[PDB]
């Protein structure tokens, strides 16, 4: 959840165009952030050391890599949003090697890391529920439920708004160019989508 | 990927986590959110 | 209060090192959000017409000289950082010119 608390309006608000969008992706990073504060407040409660719990959890493998797989396109978005408006349209040349262009470059691109976005929050963090959840019969913990519920909804508004987006925009083109990214970027997509 | 063309989203391990500058250097990669620099 | 509701994000998010006041800056645009919000709310009940209210004050001159005097010298930091962080130190030359 902190891996995607500044990620979304930064990489994300020099795109949108319609604002009424704009106020939906702020409301989103200020509710991750309030997740993020629920939580500093959960894990302040428990272990009397919470600087040791920063330690493993920050540079584990076994975190670190699912970490690194979705950062790393994700930020190939922002650089190259970065690179299409400090360039526009036309090859050019930064300081020597020829600059590429593309305008359909600067969606897939995209595209595909909104994906990511959505399987962000569609499963990964969603069988972290269950498998912090099953406490909740046997009377223990029952603050760590009582707390996690309207997270989950949080996460579940999420969800339902992120998938929203995508069926609406990458399904049913409204402008006549994303449905050659929708062709293109499909077998891929799946490829992708089961390797994660 | 690529060889770190530039500045990215956020880095693999800790850089200072305790005493960078107020607004300038590395990018943030956990939030620690219980000691801050500034009461 | 909408000239500057997704400016600071937008302008202070890429440079700022310590989350602590990264989660200032995002609760910041929140409650600009929120103020954009009451104010559509305050003026749903006044005037039968609001889409007639953002014909003149859009452009008006009176309005549009401060809010260019505060906009061109508030881009021109988010150009200069994207410039700097698609380029670095050194001189270089961004195609032809230096």
């Amino acid at each position: 959840d902190s891996i995607q608390g500044r990620s979304p309006n930064v990489a994300l608000l020099p795109l949108v165009s319609i604002p009424e969008l704009e106020t939906w992706v702020e409301t989103w990073s200020f509710s991750e952030t309030i997740h993020s504060r629920s939580y500093t407040h959960i894990i302040r409660n428990i272990v009397n050391d919470p600087s040791v719990v920063f330690d493993d959890i920050v540079e584990n493998e076994y975190i670190t890599a699912r970490a690194e797989d979705i950062a790393c396109y994700y930020d190939d978005l922002i650089e190259y949003t970065q690179y299409y408006n400090l360039l526009g349209e036309g090859v050019h040349n930064v300081g020597g090697k020829p600059v590429t262009v593309s305008l359909r470059g600067l969606k897939k691109k995209l595209y595909l890391c909104l994906m990511c976005v959505n399987v962000l929050e569609a499963i990964r963090f969603y069988v972290s529920f269950a498998c912090s959840f099953a406490f909740a019969e046997r009377e223990l913990m029952e603050g760590n439920a009582k707390i996690i519920k309207d997270i989950a909804r949080d996460e579940a508004l999420h969800l339902t708004g992120t998938q929203h987006m995508l069926n609406l925009m990458r399904s049913g083109v409204d402008d006549p160019e994303m449905a050659e990214i929708a062709a293109e970027l499909q077998d891929e997509c799946f490829q992708l989508f089961k390797k994660a | 990927l690529y060889f770190q063309m530039s500045y990215s989203t956020f880095p693999k391990t800790k850089n200072d986590a305790l005493k960078e500058p107020m607004f300038f250097g590395q990018p943030v990669n956990v939030a620690r959110y219980d000691q801050q620099k500034y009461e």
